[PDB]
């Protein structure tokens, strides 16, 4: 549209498990606190999942806690242009007709 | 706790990451203040000539 600038903006949603999924939401499955906030990222070690998985007791409790994370991108536009110029003894004095 | 936080002044909400933030932060009314013209009182006096 014309009268928003010169500028487009989007978002972008990052799934749960994601290395790109940064924040400070992390519950373990013990209840303390953690930094990752996602359940394992994007990990195919089976040492790391099984360290990371959300396990449930009998009591329940506050615990496995995850967060979520979006991303904005953008773009622009701009100008060009040039130009020439002529005389009219150019056109008319010429030896080839339909130079322009 | 997702929070809303204030996007302005420079706490970013816990959705948003390090990449983005917030597009709409306020409302705009669109109908603008103006002001009239000052009234007159010597211009009804005159007669006119023409010329």
């Amino acid at each position: 549209p014309k009268h928003y600038g010169k500028t487009i903006k989007v978002y972008e949603y990052v799934p749960l498990l994601d290395d790109r999924n940064i924040n400070d939401q992390g519950i373990d499955a013990s209840g303390a606190t953690i930094v990752n906030g996602n359940l394992y990222g994007s990990s195919k070690d089976i040492g790391n999942i099984t360290s990371k998985l959300p396990l449930l007791t009998e009591n329940g409790g506050r615990v496995n806690r995850v967060g979520f994370t979006r991303i904005a991108r953008e773009g622009s536009i701009h100008k060009f242009g040039f130009f020439y110029e002529f005389t009219q003894e150019s056109i008319d004095f010429d030896s080839d007709d339909g130079l322009m | 706790m997702l929070n809303y936080n204030a996007p302005t002044d420079g706490q970013k909400s816990s959705i948003d990451g390090a990449n983005s933030d917030q597009m709409q932060t306020f409302f705009w009314l669109k109908k603008a203040i103006i002001t009239a013209r000052k009234e007159q009182y010597f211009m009804p006096l005159a007669s006119v000539t023409n010329m």
